[PDB]
């Protein structure tokens, strides 16, 4: 993933 | 320091903590060692700008592609700029630091993106407290594997977030401690030397082995 865990 | 962390990890791992007849992981718990800071959210825009992140105290930071770092404190105005050579400057956004305006804009973009889209890690954790007069760490370096992102903070802490199951480790060489956040978001802080003596579950043991490998890597690319 290019970002940490989504809301 | 990384060297100290390696020694600590080698010591507990060499003791084969999960290969004991009776495990008493609970006896290694030390809540007084809970970290002050950890990475709560992050965004990898290293294709063009760098790596942006949020610490658990709501401050945000970025490790730019040019190796400079900028931190915006949780009061939304205070700044700490770290140049390539490590020189630190303490400024305010309101003061309009001319050379930093573009970097400030990028950081605010990251802050806003993370606040709108991302979940805060360790939302149920209460960090410990120590001083306050000079103490916000910045991101020294980081890298990603197929399994995790490894974050190395300037206070010596190493954090590893596993992608597959959302489990996380926060390692501190000053406390010689590890904080494990499990798939249920439950957490515990353990003294590493006590895990060596009392043992731990497979799972934490396997993650600690992985952590040692990551620390060796950090030292190799030093």
């Amino acid at each position: 993933p290019m970002q940490s865990t989504p809301l | 320091h990384l060297s100290d962390m390696l020694q600590q990890l080698h010591s507990v791992n060499a003791s084969k903590p999960s290969e004991r007849g009776l495990v008493r992981q609970e006896e290694a718990e030390d809540p007084a060692c809970i970290p002050i800071f950890w990475v709560s959210k992050w965004v990898d825009y290293s294709d063009k700008y760098g790596l942006g992140y949020q610490l658990c105290d709501n401050s945000v930071g970025v490790l730019f592609n040019d190796s400079t770092r900028l931190i915006l404190y949780n009061d939304g105005d205070s700044l700490q700029y770290i140049e390539r050579d490590g020189t630190e400057s303490y400024l305010t956004v309101s003061s309009h630091p001319n050379s930093l305006m573009k970097k400030i804009t990028l950081l605010k973009y990251f802050r806003n993106y993370m606040s709108e889209h991302l979940l805060k890690a360790g939302a149920n954790i209460t960090p410990r407290e120590g001083d306050e007069l000079a103490r916000l760490p910045y991101l020294r370096t980081w890298f990603r594997t197929r399994s995790a992102i490894i974050l190395h903070l300037s206070n010596g802490s190493v954090q590893i977030n596993f992608f597959q199951d959302h489990t996380k480790l926060i390692l501190c060489p000053l406390m010689a401690a590890v904080t494990y956040i499990d798939e249920k978001r439950d957490f515990r802080t353990y003294r590493l030397s006590l895990l060596e003596e009392y043992g731990c579950c497979k799972e934490l043991a396997s993650r600690l082995r992985y952590a040692r490998t990551m620390v060796d890597k950090l030292l190799s690319s030093r």
